């Protein structure tokens, strides 16, 4: 199976700074059709996860502009222009185009200084 | 609008079955991909098995960690999704969620509140 | 316990 390997494990930031989580696949994650079902989720402490960016870069309705993802290939990266307190949580990248579908190990986004 | 509620999990003994369920509200249940994601108290989210809509002939795929044990199903009339788990074990104790695909390239657009299962007494 | 109780693809 193809496993997602996202870094860093923990990402400390001051409310307001930009944040960048990476997610290196381990092989092409392009489906038979033309899509790359690479998604992002934000699971706040003790709270079901939310869908942020579905295709490599579409922003799910309701998620704010701050969020955006990208980078087709084996390297995908989620970015957040300004991080609000309500962004703190654990982000997971999900590979949805190859069965057995897989998640990243996650990347906690806690307060730094 | 869209409501997904799980139930059926609890405290079970090593080995042995259990039957999880997820009720649907707010959407033509038959026209959507469904899944079961699992997050052991430990950490990572883990996709287990997924079921697609009538458009795709209701196909189903499972992780190997549940390939023969677990089995998915869907009550299209009642609009409910089930997950029968058999000969449970340790790595099985986790909060099982319910998910519904999005009309576009998205598998888990709507998650349930999740139901916890504990197996190892 | 209670009653009556590489390698990658
Ligand atoms: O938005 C329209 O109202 C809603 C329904 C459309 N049919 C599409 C669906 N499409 C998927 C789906 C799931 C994973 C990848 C690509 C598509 O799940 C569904 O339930």
């Amino acid at each position: 199976q193809v496993l997602m390997t996202q870094t860093p494990l923990s990402l400390p930031v001051s409310l307001g700074d930009q944040a960048s989580i990476s997610c290196r696949s381990s092989q092409s994650i392009v489906h038979s059709n033309g899509n790359t079902y690479l998604e992002w989720y934000l699971q706040k402490p003790g709270q079901s996860p939310k869908l942020l960016i579905y295709k490599v870069s579409n922003r799910f309705s309701g998620v704010p502009d701050r969020f955006s993802g990208s980078g087709s290939g084996t390297d995908f990266t989620l970015k957040i222009s300004r991080v609000e307190a309500e962004d703190l949580g654990v982000y997971y990248c999900f590979q949805g185009s190859h069965v057995p579908y897989t998640f990243g190990g996650g990347t906690k986004l806690e307060i730094k200084r | 609008e869209v409501k997904l509620v799980e139930s059926g999990g609890g405290l079970v003994q090593p080995g042995g079955s259990l039957r999880l369920s997820c009720a649907t509200s707010g959407f033509s249940f038959t026209d959507y991909y469904m899944a079961w994601v699992r997050q052991p108290p430990g950490k990572a989210l883990e996709w287990l098995a997924f079921i697609r809509n009538k458009a795709n002939g209701y196909t189903t795929d499972y992780s190997a960690s549940v390939k023969g044990r677990f089995t998915i199903s869907r009550d299209n009339s009642q609009s409910i999704l089930y997950l029968q788990m058999n000969t449970l074990r340790a790595e099985d104790s986790a909060t099982y969620y319910c998910a519904r695909g999005d009309y576009y390239g998205a598998w888990f657009a709507y998650w349930g509140q999740g139901t916890l299962v504990t197996v190892s007494a | 316990s209670t009653s009556s109780g590489g390698g990658s693809a």
